[PDB]
């Protein structure tokens, strides 16, 4: 089966949990404000060009220390934030986007995520054990005139960072984009709003080729007076979207927090039965067409 | 190896046995079947047809781009089978 997603050169499982590449921490910057509910860091690692990753993949992280059994912790996966070329544009570099997992349970007890906290905690010069690259699910389309719809919530923006960098920041001989990049990103606060000035700079150098939309659940509501969730902002274009949904060169990508897609499906349900269509069957179909692609955690 | 081929001509279906080292149209002909053709060297459109199922080794054609191969289009004059395969013939106008 030939796919509508660039499958050429893509490598997988080059390093595994038994023999991880040990890389090194170069940067590590908090990118949420101080008032931000969750805290999310943007981090870059040294790779030696030894991991020729491609836009949309994700990597594994073996956290330092051992479980109760003297055994390593289990591989956590993080969507690759930098483009192929890295943030420095030299391909010796991988970039991650990590939210620090901290909650209180019903006993008042502050619980912290092993890997998430290990990573935000990293200082320039620390070592990182690295698995991957992993995932074929979220690779770009072959079509460089593609309509690319990217739904993201929180640290589900990561791959789409990787996407846009290549699309708008970078000059490739084999690859020049010229379709429409539409991005929807939903978050709690204007303080959780990741990488915004970047997307700005893009929207600024490709006004018609890029369209962004954000959804701050806790700082906006619609005409109907309800919290602006990803779906709610989307619903504001339920027209073009549904329209664009019947094109052959429109590819949808969804990434982030398990649950967002109930929100979205619900909106699509009412749009489908408009044309007399059952959604999930149209869904399936787009998927078979690699036109719908989902990566949530 | 020899595999089953089912041809859905515009004048109905007909099946037959094809060795994986013999081109498909070659067979059809000795088996008395009239399928459209021209070049018989896989860089034209006459023998056009569509893969419904099964696979073929049409390496050594040159007329179709990958999206037409992706679309299950096939040049009969230069397609060997690698499996039991069902095919519509007389599909040039549809490609055209
Ligand atoms: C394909 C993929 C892509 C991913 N991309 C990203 C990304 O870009 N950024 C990112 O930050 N993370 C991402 N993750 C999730 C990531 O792998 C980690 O699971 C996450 O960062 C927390 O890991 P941790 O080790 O810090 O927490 P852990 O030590 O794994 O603790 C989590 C455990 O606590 C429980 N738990 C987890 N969350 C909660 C909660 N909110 N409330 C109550 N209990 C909870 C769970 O049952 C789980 O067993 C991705 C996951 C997948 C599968
Ligand atoms: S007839 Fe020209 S390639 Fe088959």
């Amino acid at each position: 089966k030939c796919s509508k997603k660039q499958e050429e050169g893509v490598v997988t499982n080059l390093y595994k949990p038994k023999e991880p590449y040990v890389g090194r921490c170069l940067l590590n910057t908090k990118i949420t404000g101080d008032d931000a509910p969750g805290e999310t860091w943007h981090m870059v690692f040294s790779t030696e060009g030894k991991i020729p990753y491609r836009e949309g993949q994700s990597i594994g992280v073996i956290a330092d220390g051992v479980d109760k059994n003297g055994k390593p912790h289990k591989v956590r996966l993080y969507s690759i934030a930098s483009s192929a070329i890295g943030d420095f544009g030299d391909s010796k570099t991988v970039s991650l986007c990590v939210k620090r997992l901290i909650y209180t349970n019903d006993a008042g007890e502050i619980v912290k995520g092993v890997c998430s906290n290990f990573l935000c905690d990293l200082q320039p010069g620390d070592n990182v054990q690295i698995t991957g690259p992993v995932g074929k699910e979220m690779l770009m389309p072959k079509d460089p005139n593609a309509t690319i719809i990217m739904l993201a919530t929180g640290t589900g923006i990561a791959p789409f960072r990787s996407f846009l960098w290549k699309m708008f920041f970078e000059k490739h001989d084999d690859y020049k984009f010229n379709g429409l990049g539409w991005l929807f990103l939903g978050v709690p606060t204007s303080s959780s709003l990741l990488y915004k000035e970047e997307f700005g700079k893009m929207k600024e150098r490709a006004p018609e080729n890029f369209r962004v939309d954000y959804a701050v659940s806790r700082e906006q509501t619609n005409a109907a007076g309800e919290r602006m969730y990803i779906q709610t902002r989307m619903a504001e274009y339920k027209e073009e979207l549904w329209e664009l949904l019947k094109k052959d060169n429109t590819y949808v990508y969804m990434c982030g927090l398990k649950g967002m897609e109930k929100g979205i499906d619900d909106i699509m349900v009412s749009l489908a039965e408009k044309d007399g269509i059952d959604w999930f069957d149209y869904k399936k179909q787009l998927k078979r067409g690699d036109q719908w692609n989902v990566e949530v955690y | 190896a020899t595999y089953n081929v089912k041809l859905i001509t515009p004048e109905g279906e007909v099946e037959l046995q094809v060795p994986d080292d013999v081109y498909i149209l070659d067979q059809a002909e000795e088996d008395g079947i009239d399928l459209p053709y021209s070049c018989r060297a896989g860089s034209c459109s006459s023998c056009a047809g569509k893969v419904v199922s099964g696979s073929v080794d049409q390496s050594d054609q040159s007329y179709l781009d990958d999206g037409q191969i992706c679309d299950g289009w096939v040049l009969t004059c230069h397609a060997y089978p690698t499996s039991d395969v069902v095919i519509e013939t007389h599909k040039e106008e549809e490609l055209t």
